[PDB]
């Protein structure tokens, strides 16, 4: 079914955009 | 071995005419039991009076008999005592009144069928179907 | 019984007061470090 | 700020210790965190909603803030029946919505504004060692939790009623209208025992009590607000409390874990503020329901339930309680105190009556008995019902377990909690939570025991 | 020696339905007599003999033509205190 | 059931609520990024 | 009185154990046709003394009742009976038990620490006085017999699952001795008990009855391991006689 | 009569409890 | 200078051979009612009719029972949870039969024992200690309460409390396998994880400091006298036992830390224990350990089963066969 491919997309998307900003803020060096 | 044909094919009436569910029949009955039945009905048994069990001997027992399909689905759309005299449509879930049971309204007949087909398909599953209630 | 009862509520009344007037008697002061607070 | 150890003296399994003296980054640690809360409740909702089948009952369906918000009479009707899907779904996308302010406020404090307020304003900016500051910041917030009690009795008494399951014509949303209002009720409440007959305020077993303390407690926080904004700490409180801010969090966490304490036993125990409709029978609800549901199916065969004995020689449906009140038989017995809207008409003066139980017992209560009794709070990790010996076959646990079992659980931690940060506040202020000085080890001073 | 209902079960009660002794659970066997007219014949026990169940009072001619159906699944042998004290008959703690 | 409007968005509402527990595990992996210091 | 009370009045107070009373010291009386009856509606039996005759390794010295101390607390007390007094034709009226709470287990504690256990029980009561009665007063002395059935059900298990109708037959702890004792025969027989219950109040008004009562019924056998004592209850009752 | 063994051991304990804390080898630095 | 400041200055003394402190004036008076009671019941209460069904246990050394099977026996089921002291019971006997030095015992022991964590604070407190021994004391106390107070509130009944006695706590445990299958709960699986791995660690630690101890004797007398009371060097080579340690097994499974290493020691049993406490505390509200009966079924339907389903039958033989008189009813609902 459909819905568990979204449901894994979703949250692989939220899984990824917390590393994502701690990813861009150390490759950049920010104020970590 | 597989849930086979003849295991699916249960009495349909008391004149000796059977049915044989498909096997989304039987899990769609299956599903039913569960989210609905199994509350007082876990494993065939009646947690409220288990003088009148969902065995294979209490269900041919019955007035008339409810060791068939047309039967379990009568019963579900009126149900009665054990003996077929006092009625029964207040006091167990049935399709024919939803306002006090709308956990059932949703339920076509269809899905009344298959839930008859489940119930006398699994008494041949389980050996511990419809006993005490601690057995 | 009740006799029981009045005794029973004196000697708790007793021991709970001592317990909060005990602890209400500048019991920080009461430490071998540090005791201004 | 120090971010390290070497700067701080705190490890980074310790690092949110580093912001004890760094107001405007605690604040922002205050305020994300409130951002997560408000987060929880919206998601949650919103996930609570989308899963909710609203012909089946909320308890059957894993729901713990739905039967919330139906309590406060919200998208529901008479026996607590779903009219409107669209209230809790208002209530989640509002929280949730909020939540990404409170995060965005968190955030900024806590990464971008000053890391000390004191600075800054001396409003907002506070020393842990300010009692007039500490004090007024208490003060606000006081008045602020009487305003949202107030807000609870404004919508029991204003803006459309709460869900009484007490109600006559069957339980429903409705406008408390004499709130109690009498001292002596509503504090007698709490001078009622913690046990069994008096239960101290789990007890609660009307909506105008309950809404008449909301009332009381509402004036009684507003009036601590502006005392605490106009006032400073006296002596007695000076001298015996310790005045830091691991010590006002210890404080706290005591408080926190006594009310962890209390809303686990309320949920456990109360039927009234948590309504059965919504959140299932209690335990001992289920217990007198399956005693009554068999009273009534051996009725009908014939039985005289009043002149049959078990096997012990107490009655098998109907005995005495230890005061003498009429009860139901078998374990069920332990179970006297249950009072429920299912019951009570079946109920004299003495307790249960035979007149009654003879001749006026309807369809609808052999229904919820037996709904109840088949419904207990007995259920698996894996939430398989019943007890513990049934076979996989019935998906349930109750909200009032799972609500229970949590807020105990919370509440021991935060007792746990309290005594470390307590133990820790007092180390701290008395100079030794860092060890033993070895030149001033005070057991070398003093003399031996024996 | 046997206590008094291993000695009732070395009767008749032991093999089939006894009118003053046996428990209603016993009567879902016979089709249409579970609950009500097992209730009546509980309700309306003792008896000397079978042929009088057909005498209680307030039997239907339905209720009537099954009772003569089973009445060979019938014995009457003495009340026996121990199954019928504290309506045993009726709930005798079996589930 | 979500009210129809917003049933398209069904999945999304599904992973929601457990946003929190990563929270908790990203302050971790923030400390993972600057070496537990 | 507990007639105004309601049920949070009245619990966890000791008010449920206790019969009705009837508040008019009204002398009155209550007539009677001389062939009707009349229905009994809740007629309740308070017992206040408890004795029990003690049994003596002498023979021939007399047996004497000595008081007992009830162990079980306000669960003592009978009530919600529905009964009927007829008049027969020489003026002699019959009380009749017929249902109701109409039974209770009552331990007793007597001197030397024997805790004596019965079912004090009124069930089937049937009760006459003399015969020439025109009325109920304070002269209505209803004096009968009633049934005790066994204290133990014989559902009952004992600390060896040994019953009547379930549990083992035989000490199955002790294999090559099981069969040896008999308390492995549990029996349950049917005691009876005297009961004499005195009209001393009769309110003609509403048809309120009050007494006392005096009774005599054995005690716990535990399905016949031991002999019955003898226990003797002594207590008030109430009743409302429906004309 | 086996409740007075019981009742002697008991008190065995309990005594050497007593005698444990209250004359027990002082701990003293040397 | 104030005979209330001189009673304060006693109380908080460090001097006193038994430390006293504000939480000692509550724990000694209760300790000391709950230690009398308690052995006056054990060796001469009359029997106690536990279940409420007339049915009385005897629990007492004077009324048959040895030491193994003597209980002090939970309150009787008619009770509840409803208070009952003394002053609330017509006699002394009445009090006796219902179970009363049961709740008296249990009140005052629960009461004492949250006094000796708060005089464990103080008295570290008064001597300049860091505070957390209390902490680590909280989950003996944690379970003492989830089985004395707070399994019969979640169940309604003081009579499920765990009896004061040692074939009663294997009652206590048996019956709650029965009805909970505490096994499968991993909570206790914690538990049991705190214990084993406790005694485990205690072991290691004693076995390793003993096998690094400096040689200071000769091998006449014991080991132990190489050790002064009050000394200041240490009496083991930490880096003998590291170096051992982290041999067996590998260099960063060893602790070079000795107050990491005891941490790790204090920690680990004390959060078993608070994990299994909880479990406990959790089962009070009846939210058991895992139910995999009929987990597994073949394709037609058919059950096979697992060790679970055999562990259940067992569970079933209990549950049926405990307080066999009590029940009239087909659920045991609590
Ligand atoms: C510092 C503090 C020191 C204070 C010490 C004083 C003692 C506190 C503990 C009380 C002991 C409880 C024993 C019996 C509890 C009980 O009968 O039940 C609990 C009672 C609730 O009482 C119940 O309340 C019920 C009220 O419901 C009634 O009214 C309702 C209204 O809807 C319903 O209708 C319901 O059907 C009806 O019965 C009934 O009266 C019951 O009979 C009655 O038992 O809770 C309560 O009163 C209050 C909550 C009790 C304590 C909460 C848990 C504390 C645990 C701490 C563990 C810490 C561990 C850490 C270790 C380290
Ligand atoms: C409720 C959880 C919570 C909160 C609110 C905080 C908050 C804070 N911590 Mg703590 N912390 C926590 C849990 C938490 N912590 C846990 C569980 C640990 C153990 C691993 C720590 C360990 C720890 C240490 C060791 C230190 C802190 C420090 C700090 C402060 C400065 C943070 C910093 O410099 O980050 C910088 C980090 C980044 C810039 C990385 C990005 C972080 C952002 C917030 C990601 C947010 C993502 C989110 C989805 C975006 C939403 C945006 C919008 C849509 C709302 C800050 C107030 C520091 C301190 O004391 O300051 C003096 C410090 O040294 N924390
Ligand atoms: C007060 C807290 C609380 C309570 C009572 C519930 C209760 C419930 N939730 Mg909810 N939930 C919560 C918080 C809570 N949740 C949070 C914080 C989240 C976000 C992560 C969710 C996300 C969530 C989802 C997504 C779903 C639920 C569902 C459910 C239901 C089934 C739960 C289940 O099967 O658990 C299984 C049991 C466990 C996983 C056991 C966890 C044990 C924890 C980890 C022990 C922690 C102990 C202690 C605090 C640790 C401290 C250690 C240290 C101090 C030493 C139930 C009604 C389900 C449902 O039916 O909804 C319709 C569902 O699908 N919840
Ligand atoms: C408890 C929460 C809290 C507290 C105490 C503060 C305190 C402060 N903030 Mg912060 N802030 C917060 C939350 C908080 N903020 C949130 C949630 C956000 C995101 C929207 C921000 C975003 C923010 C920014 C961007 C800035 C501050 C600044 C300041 C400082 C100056 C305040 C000021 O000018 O007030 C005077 C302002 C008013 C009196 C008008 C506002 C009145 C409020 C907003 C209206 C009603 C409140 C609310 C809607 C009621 C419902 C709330 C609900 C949760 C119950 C002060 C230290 C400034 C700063 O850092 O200074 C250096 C600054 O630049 N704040
Ligand atoms: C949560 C909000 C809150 C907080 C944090 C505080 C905090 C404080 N208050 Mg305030 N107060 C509040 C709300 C609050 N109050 C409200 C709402 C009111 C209005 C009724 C007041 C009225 C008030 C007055 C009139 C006074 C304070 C004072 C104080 C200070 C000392 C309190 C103390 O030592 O208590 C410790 C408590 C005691 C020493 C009393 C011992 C009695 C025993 C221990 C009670 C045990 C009960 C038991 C644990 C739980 C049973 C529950 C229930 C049945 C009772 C402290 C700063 C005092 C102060 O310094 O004034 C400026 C002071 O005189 N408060
Ligand atoms: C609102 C309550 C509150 C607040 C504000 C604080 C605040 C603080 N605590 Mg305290 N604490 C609390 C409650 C609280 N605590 C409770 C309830 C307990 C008992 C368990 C403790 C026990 C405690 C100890 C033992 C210590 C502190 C310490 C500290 C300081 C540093 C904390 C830190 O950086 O954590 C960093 C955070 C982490 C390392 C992560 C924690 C990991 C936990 C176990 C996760 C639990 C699982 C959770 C339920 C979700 C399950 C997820 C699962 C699915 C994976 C800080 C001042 C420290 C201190 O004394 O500093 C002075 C310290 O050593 N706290
Ligand atoms: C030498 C005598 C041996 C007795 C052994 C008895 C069986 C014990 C089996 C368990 C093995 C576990 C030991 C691990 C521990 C271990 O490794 O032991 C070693 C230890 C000697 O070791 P060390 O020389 O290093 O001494 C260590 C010292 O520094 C002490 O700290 O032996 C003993 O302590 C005494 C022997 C145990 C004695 C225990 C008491 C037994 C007496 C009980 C009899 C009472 C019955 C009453 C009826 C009369
Ligand atoms: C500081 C810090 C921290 C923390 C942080 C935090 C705590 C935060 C937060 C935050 C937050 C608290 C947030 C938020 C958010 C929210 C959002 C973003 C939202 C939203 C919305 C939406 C978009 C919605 C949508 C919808 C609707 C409207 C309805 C339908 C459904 C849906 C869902 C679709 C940490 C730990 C990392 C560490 C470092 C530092
Ligand atoms: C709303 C409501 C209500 C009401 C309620 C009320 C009215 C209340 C209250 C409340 C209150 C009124 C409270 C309280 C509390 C208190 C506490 C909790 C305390 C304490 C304590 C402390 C904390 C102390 C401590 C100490 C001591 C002991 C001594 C020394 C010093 C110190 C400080 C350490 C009712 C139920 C009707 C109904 C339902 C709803
Ligand atoms: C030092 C700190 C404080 C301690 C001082 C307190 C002293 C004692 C106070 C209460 C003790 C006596 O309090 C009194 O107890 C009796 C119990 O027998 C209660 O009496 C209650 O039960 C008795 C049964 O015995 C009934 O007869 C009575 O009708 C009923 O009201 C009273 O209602 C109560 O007022
Ligand atoms: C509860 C009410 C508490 C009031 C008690 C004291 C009120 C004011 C008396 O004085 C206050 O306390 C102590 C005396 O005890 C003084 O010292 C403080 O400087 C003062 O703030
Ligand atoms: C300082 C107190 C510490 C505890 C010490 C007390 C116990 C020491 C022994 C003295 C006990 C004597 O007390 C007496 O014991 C006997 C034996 O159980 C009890 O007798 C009890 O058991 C026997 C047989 O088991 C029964 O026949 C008797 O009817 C029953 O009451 C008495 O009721 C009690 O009064
Ligand atoms: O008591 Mn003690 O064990 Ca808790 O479960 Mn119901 O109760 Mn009775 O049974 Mn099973
Ligand atoms: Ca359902
Ligand atoms: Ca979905
Ligand atoms: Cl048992
Ligand atoms: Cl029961
Ligand atoms: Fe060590």
């Amino acid at each position: 079914n459909l819905e568990p491919i979204f449901q894994l997309t979703f949250l692989g998307l939220i899984v990824l955009a917390g590393p994502a900003v701690v990813f861009v803020l150390a490759f950049r060096g920010g104020d970590l | 071995v597989e849930l086979t044909e003849s295991t699916r094919t249960i009495p349909l009436d008391e004149a000796g005419g059977t049915t044989t569910l498909t096997a989304r029949q039987f899990t769609n009955g299956q599903k039913i039991f569960v989210d609905t039945c199994t509350q007082c009905h876990l494993q065939g048994k009646t947690k409220t009076n288990n003088n009148v069990s969902l065995g294979l001997a209490d269900l041919a027992g019955a007035e008339p008999r409810r060791d068939n399909v047309l039967a379990l689905v009568e019963f579900l759309k009126n149900p009665k005592s054990y003996d077929g005299e006092d009625d029964y449509s207040e006091l167990h879930p049935n399709i024919s009144r939803p306002d006090i049971y709308p956990e059932m309204r949703n339920y076509t007949e269809d899905d009344i069928f298959d839930v008859a087909g489940y119930t006398l398909i699994a008494p041949k599953l389980d050996e511990r179907w419809g006993g005490t209630i601690y057995f | 019984m009740l006799t029981l009862k009045i005794a029973v509520y004196i000697v708790v009344g007793l021991f709970i007061s001592l317990f909060i007037f005990g602890f209400l008697s500048s019991d920080p002061t009461r430490n071998p470090g540090r005791k201004d607070f | 700020g120090g971010r390290d150890l070497p700067s701080t003296g705190f490890a980074w399994w310790s690092g949110n210790a580093r912001l004890i003296n760094l107001s405007g980054k605690l604040l922002g640690a205050h305020v994300a965190h409130a951002g997560l809360i408000v987060f929880w409740a919206g998601a949650m909702t919103l996930f609570e909603v989308a899963h909710f089948i609203p012909e089946k009952p909320m308890y059957e369906q894993g729901l713990i803030l739905l039967p919330h918000i139906a309590t406060l009479g919200w998208g529901v009707g008479p026996a607590g029946e779903v009219t409107d899907i669209f209230p809790f779904f208002v209530v989640g996308v509002l929280h949730l919505i909020s939540s990404a302010v409170l995060g965005l406020g968190g955030i900024y404090h806590a990464l971008r504004g000053p890391e000390v307020l004191e600075e800054y304003s001396s409003f907002f900016g506070y020393d842990w060692k300010d009692k007039n500051q500490m004090t007024n910041i208490i003060g606000y917030h006081l008045i602020l939790l009487g305003c949202g009690a107030l807000l609870l009795v404004f919508k029991a008494m204003f803006f459309g009623g709460v869900y009484d399951t007490w109600a006559p014509g069957g339980g429903d949303v409705r406008v408390i209208t004499n709130p109690t209002l009498n001292p002596a009720i509503i504090f007698g409440y709490l001078l009622k025992a913690p046990f069994g007959g008096e239960g101290w305020i789990i007890s609660v077993n009307n909506m105008e009590d309950i809404i008449g303390g909301h009332i009381w407690i509402g004036l009684i926080c507003i009036s601590g607000g502006i005392w605490h904004i106009l006032t400073k700490p006296f002596g007695w409180a000076r001298r015996a409390l310790i005045w830091s801010g691991e010590a006002y969090l210890s404080y706290s966490l005591g408080a926190l874990s006594l009310m962890g304490f209390i809303a686990s036993v309320f949920v456990w125990f109360n039927n009234t503020a948590y309504p059965s409709e919504f959140y299932g029978p209690t335990g001992m609800e289920a217990s007198q329901s399956q005693a009554f549901t068999f009273l009534v199916r051996d009725q009908r065969l014939g039985a005289n339930i009043a002149s049959a004995q078990g096997p012990t020689g107490l009655g098998k449906y109907l005995m005495r309680s230890p005061s003498g009140e009429i009860i139901f038989g078998g374990e069920t017995m332990r179970f006297w105190d249950f009072r429920g809207p299912w019951l009570e008409p079946l109920r004299g003066p003495n307790g249960l009556d035979l007149d009654k139980l003879r001749n006026d017992i309807q369809p609808w209560q052999v229904r919820r008995a037996a709904e109840y009794m088949t419904h207990a709070p007995l259920g698996s990790l894996n939430s398989v019902g019943g007890v513990i010996t049934d076979v996989n076959s019935f998906n349930y646990v109750s909200p009032r377990a799972w609500l229970a079992t949590s807020h105990f659980v919370l509440g021991f931690f935060f007792l746990v909690g309290h005594l470390w940060h307590a133990g820790r506040a007092r180390a701290a202020a008395a100079g030794f939570e860092k060890g033993i000085d070895r030149e001033t080890e005070p057991t070398l001073f003093m003399p031996d025991l024996d | 020696e046997l206590n008094a209902v291993d000695a009732k079960l070395t009767t008749d009660f032991g093999q089939k339905i006894d009118l003053n002794n046996s428990d209603i659970r016993d009567f879902r066997g016979l089709r249409g007599f579970y609950p009500n007219l097992a209730s009546e014949i509980i309700k309306n026990a003792p008896y000397d003999t079978v042929e009088e169940v057909l005498d209680i009072p307030g039997l239907s001619e339905t209720q009537k033509s099954r009772l003569e159906a089973n009445l060979g699944s019938f014995t009457v042998t003495e009340p026996s205190i121990e199954l019928t004290s504290g309506d045993d008959r009726i709930n005798p703690g079996v589930y | 059931k979500l009210p129809e409007a917003y049933q398209i968005f069904d999945p999304l509402v599904d992973v929601l609520p457990v946003i929190p527990l990563f929270f908790l595990a990203l302050a971790f992996v923030w400390q993972a990024a600057v070496g537990f210091k | 009185d507990k007639s105004q009370l309601t049920y949070d009045d009245i619990v966890n107070t000791g008010l449920a154990n206790v019969c009705p009373e009837i508040s008019s010291f009204t002398r009155g009386t209550i007539e009677v046709e001389p062939n009707t009856k009349y229905f009994v509606s809740d007629f309740c039996m308070e017992p206040q003394e408890y004795f029990v005759k003690e049994e003596p390794v002498n023979k021939r010295q007399k047996a004497e009742y000595v008081k007992g101390k009830v162990l079980t607390r306000q669960t003592t007390s009978l009530e919600q009976i529905r009964g009927s007094i007829a008049v027969g034709a020489d003026g002699t009226l019959t009380f009749k038990e017929k249902d109701g709470i109409d039974f209770q287990p009552i331990t007793v504690l007597l001197p030397g620490g024997e805790e004596v256990p019965f079912f004090f029980t009124v069930k089937n009561f049937t009760g006459t006085t003399e015969p020439g009665f025109t009325s109920i007063n304070s002269s209505t002395d209803f004096v009968g017999d009633f049934n005790v059935p066994s204290y133990r059900g014989a559902g009952f298990l004992d600390p060896k699952a040994r019953g009547l109708y379930t549990g083992y037959d035989n000490a199955v702890a002790l294999p090559s001795a099981a069969d040896k004792f008999r308390t492995n025969k549990k029996e349950t027989p049917l005691g009876k008990g005297t009961l004499s219950l005195q009209v001393t109040q009769v309110d003609g008004s509403t048809g309120e009855i009050a007494g006392i009562f005096e009774s005599e019924q054995p005690s716990d056998t535990d399905l016949g391991a031991k002999e019955p004592l003898d226990v003797k209850v002594r207590g008030i009752f109430y009743g409302r006689v429906d004309t | 009569m086996e409740s007075v063994a019981y009742i002697l051991v008991l008190t065995m304990a309990l005594a050497v409890l007593f005698f444990a804390i209250a004359f027990r080898e002082p701990p003293r630095i040397e | 200078a104030s005979l209330w400041e001189q009673f304060c200055q006693w109380v908080t003394s460090t001097n006193n051979r038994i430390y006293v402190g504000w939480f000692g004036t509550l724990m000694i008076p209760t300790l000391l009612t709950a230690t009398t009671c308690f052995i006056i019941a054990f060796i001469a209460a009359p029997p106690v009719d536990i279940d409420g069904i007339r049915e009385p246990v005897a629990g007492s050394l004077l009324y048959g029972n040895n030491i193994i099977s003597g209980a002090v026996v939970p309150s009787s089921n008619a009770i509840g949870l409803h208070f009952y002291p003394i002053w609330e019971a017509a006699s002394l006997d009445e009090w006796l039969y219902n179970g009363g030095p049961y709740q008296l015992v249990v009140f005052h022991f629960l009461i004492g024992i949250f006094c000796y964590m708060g005089r464990q604070w103080e008295l570290s407190y008064r001597l300049g200690m860091r505070p957390w021994i209390c902490v680590a004391y909280s989950a003996p106390v944690s379970a003492a309460t989830a089985v004395f107070l707070i399994y019969p509130i979640g169940q309604g009944s003081f009579s499920d409390g765990m009896p004061l006695g040692i074939s009663g706590t294997f009652n206590f445990m048996i019956v709650f396998q029965a009805e909970h299958n505490i096994l499968m709960h991993p909570f206790h699986m914690l538990g049991v994880a705190g214990v084993f791995g406790g005694s485990l660690f205690s072991a290691m630690h004693g076995s390793l400091v003993t096998s690094s101890l400096v040689r200071e004797t000769t091998e006449v007398e014991s080991q132990n006298y190489g050790y002064k009371f009050g000394q200041e060097e240490e009496t083991y080579n930490i880096v003998a036992a590291h170096g051992y340690f982290g041999r067996l097994i590998f260099q960063y499974a060893s602790f070079n830390n000795s107050r990491s290493l005891h941490f790790f020691l204090g920690a680990w049993p004390v959060i078993g224990i608070w994990f299994t406490a909880m479990g406990v505390s959790t089962m009070a509200f009846n939210l058991n350990g895992f139910n995999f009966n009929q987990s597994i079924l073949d394709s037609q339907g058919r059950v096979i089963g697992t060790w679970a389903d055999v562990l259940n039958r067992a569970n079933i033989g209990f549950e049926v066969m405990h307080e066999r008189n009590a029940h009239n009813f087909p659920l045991d609902l609590a």
